[PDB]
């Protein structure tokens, strides 16, 4: 390559190895200069301290700024030393790279500054040595997600209420609607559970209560639900992508059972389907998701650790299969022998893997207790495997949310500061109109703008 | 803040009245 | 290059050239400036209104070959011809800047968006209270100073027929 110039004579020497076999004109060296070395210590001071290095060492990488003829922009003539106006520390690592070819990266450095000084000198990040590259990439990743959170969000007719419809703590109508719909979800689910209570829809007194009015009590809620979903269909930034999301899926799953049951009872009386309707008559609990801030956090936590939960399920099936088979083959020959089949030993091994314990069926043979205890221990292990991952992800997500809120407050403060700075500059110009070197020409250009439009500036 | 709570009071009393009317009309 | 580019492509002294280069590099270390940096700098010079579109026009004039991001060579060439060249070079640059397309003639809408780029600079804190009325009186007056016939050469000869515009150029020529 171009960074092995110091070994150039050695290759020349290697040529002597094939002189006897050589057959050619031997084009002879092309008028090289200074046969004996007259390398001078070129000094590079970077806003302060000075680094001395050779010229061949500094020129072996011509694609960069310290190579090529670009550096001659920074030659400071009356002192004969390149006066770079950069940081006096990172430049040490850049010089180290020129010496070796594998640039390094210490930990105690801000990424923005280090990358700015690295790109200024024309270097590119991928040259970092493999030893420090991992830590560099991790730091770059965390700063990148910080700037992503920086660039995410800002606050901004009939379609405008959507802004208040995703931040209900914005207007009186939005907040009252949010609170009342939460109350309606709650009263619907409570209405379900109190329909189930024996004093609500059971023969408490056959000869005498069973108020069928619950049949109407839920209905209004469903109707109520429709209106806000209709609003979601009215103020929809996306007509189809909104449905592609999951919250609308929960909404429609909540809405449908009432309507499908009405259609069925208008046309059919299928046995076993009305109970399924009752079962599905509960998922408004998930409709509570918008009110609960932590529910979205939990959902994202589960979605993030999908692989871990999948391995949980696989290992659970593993253990259930193995231990249920062992139980059935080691306990089917007992007197009572409630282990009538492996599909029945599934329940025993799943209530002993979870360390639950019911005692409805327990082993009664010495060949049974051993594997029962081993199954309990293995259940502790298997179930405890993914919980640290899940909880770590949840804590991390909660931290991201809280830091994003603090960051948004910080961004509001920063934009306020920028507005204040512009106001201060305008007031300074006003004072200059009433009666530093830079401000002179700045106000001169402002006067030029004033005259080119013949309109003056007031407070 | 509290005005929104009064708005809740209004909407809840309205819905309670209408559902009371609904439950009162049916058992004829 | 900086070693041969002393006056071949510029009218700047070596020290002025290198200090201007360092000033440019401190803002765009990659060595090539984009349009967003143009809005940032130009607005930061005028922290009282909005002039994003005027900076857009300025960059489009600066950005030759429609590359999307001008290097230092063309930038310093434009600065040299603007600040320490001949008046014909300034008039050619005004041609290029005002010619938002690649046409020859100049129409109403070009003065429309230029005068908007000028008038939005102030804001809403001026005594005369600028409105939509003033820009097209200004453009109309330009048009009576422009040829009656529906010309870049006419605009030129009008520039060297008025003393005020001719003297409106040297006061920046000498300094810096």
């Amino acid at each position: 390559a171009a960074g092995v110039a110091a070994w150039l004579p050695f290759a020349r020497a290697a040529a002597i190895g094939w002189m006897p076999v050589a057959s050619g004109p031997m084009p002879a060296p092309p008028r090289q200069e200074r046969k004996r070395t007259q390398d001078a210590l070129i000094v590079l001071n970077v806003s302060g301290t000075r680094f001395q290095t050779w010229q061949d060492t500094l020129e072996r990488y011509p694609d960069t700024l310290l190579g090529s003829s670009e550096r001659d922009f920074f030659y400071h003539p009356e002192t004969q030393q390149y006066f770079f106006d950069r940081d006096p520390d990172i430049f040490r690592h850049i010089l180290n790279f020129y010496r070796t070819g594998k640039l390094h990266y210490p930990r105690h450095e801000c990424i923005s500054a280090y990358d700015e000084e690295l790109a200024f000198f024309g270097l590119i990040p991928e040259i970092i040595g493999d030893c420090c590259y991992e830590e560099y990439k991790d730091r770059r990743r965390e700063n990148a997600e910080r700037l992503q959170d920086d660039a995410d969000t800002d606050t901004a007719a009939r379609q405008r209420v959507w802004r208040a419809f995703e931040n209900p703590h914005t207007s009186t109508m939005a907040l009252v609607f949010y609170y009342v719909t939460g109350f309606f979800i709650a009263v619907s689910v409570i209405a379900n559970v109190v329909e189930t209570v024996p004093c609500g829809s059971s023969p408490g007194h056959i000869k005498e209560r069973y108020a069928v009015a619950f049949f109407c009590l839920d209905t209004a809620c469903v109707m109520i639900f429709t209106v806000e979903y209709l609003l979601r269909l009215a103020a929809a930034p996306s007509r189809y992508r909104f449905v592609r999301s999951v919250m609308s899926i929960i909404d429609v799953v909540a809405i449908l059972p009432y309507y499908i049951g009405l259609v069925m009872t208008d046309n059919e009386d299928v046995s076993g389907a009305f109970v399924t309707l009752r079962v599905f008559r509960v998922f408004r609990i998930f409709k509570f998701s918008r009110h609960s801030q932590g529910l979205r956090i939990l959902g994202y936590t589960l979605k993030s650790c999908a692989s871990e939960l999948g391995f949980l399920l696989f290992s659970l099936t593993m253990a259930i299969i193995i231990f249920a088979t062992v139980m059935f083959y080691a306990e089917k020959g007992s007197s009572a022998s409630k282990f009538t089949s492996i599909p029945a030993a599934f329940w025993y091994t799943i209530v002993t893997m979870t360390t639950l314990g019911y005692g409805d069926m327990v082993p009664k043979t010495i060949a049974g207790k051993i594997f029962g205890s081993i199954c309990s221990l293995s259940g502790v292990l298997v179930i405890a495997l993914p919980v640290p991952v899940i909880v770590s992800n949840f804590s991390r997500i909660y931290h991201q949310n809280q830091r994003a809120d603090k960051r948004r407050a910080q961004k509001k403060a920063r934009l306020a500061r920028i507005r204040a700075a512009k106001s201060g500059s305008a007031n300074a110009y006003m004072q200059s109109k009433r009666s530093s070197s830079f401000e002179t020409q700045h106000h001169h250009l402002l006067h030029c703008l004033e005259k080119t439009t013949n309109h003056e500036f007031v407070d | 803040a509290k005005g929104i709570a009064i708005a809740l009071l209004v909407i809840l009393v309205i819905c309670s009245l209408i559902v009371t009317s609904v439950i009162l009309l049916t058992p004829a | 290059e900086g070693l041969e580019q002393l006056e071949a492509q510029t009218n700047f002294t070596k020290r002025e050239l290198q200090v201007l280069y360092r000033g440019f590099k401190n803002e765009c270390p990659s060595g090539v400036v984009n349009e967003d940096t143009f809005k940032q700098i130009y607005a930061q010079f005028f922290p009282h209104g909005d002039a994003s579109t005027y900076a857009h026009y300025l960059f489009n004039a600066f950005d030759t070959t429609q590359t999307g991001s001008v290097k230092f060579e063309d930038f310093v060439t434009a600065l040299s011809i603007l600040l320490r060249g001949t008046v014909h070079e300034k008039l050619r640059w005004t041609f290029n800047l005002y010619d938002i397309n690649k046409d020859g003639y100049i129409n109403k809408e070009e003065m429309m968006d230029i005068v908007k780029a000028i008038y939005d600079m102030m804001g809403k804190y001026t005594y005369p209270v600028l409105k939509e009325d003033t820009p097209r009186q200004h453009v109309d007056v330009f048009f009576q100073k422009m040829d009656k016939n529906k010309t870049l050469d006419e605009f030129l000869e009008s520039c060297q027929e008025d003393d005020n515009i001719m003297r409106s150029l040297q006061l920046f020529q000498n300094v810096m």
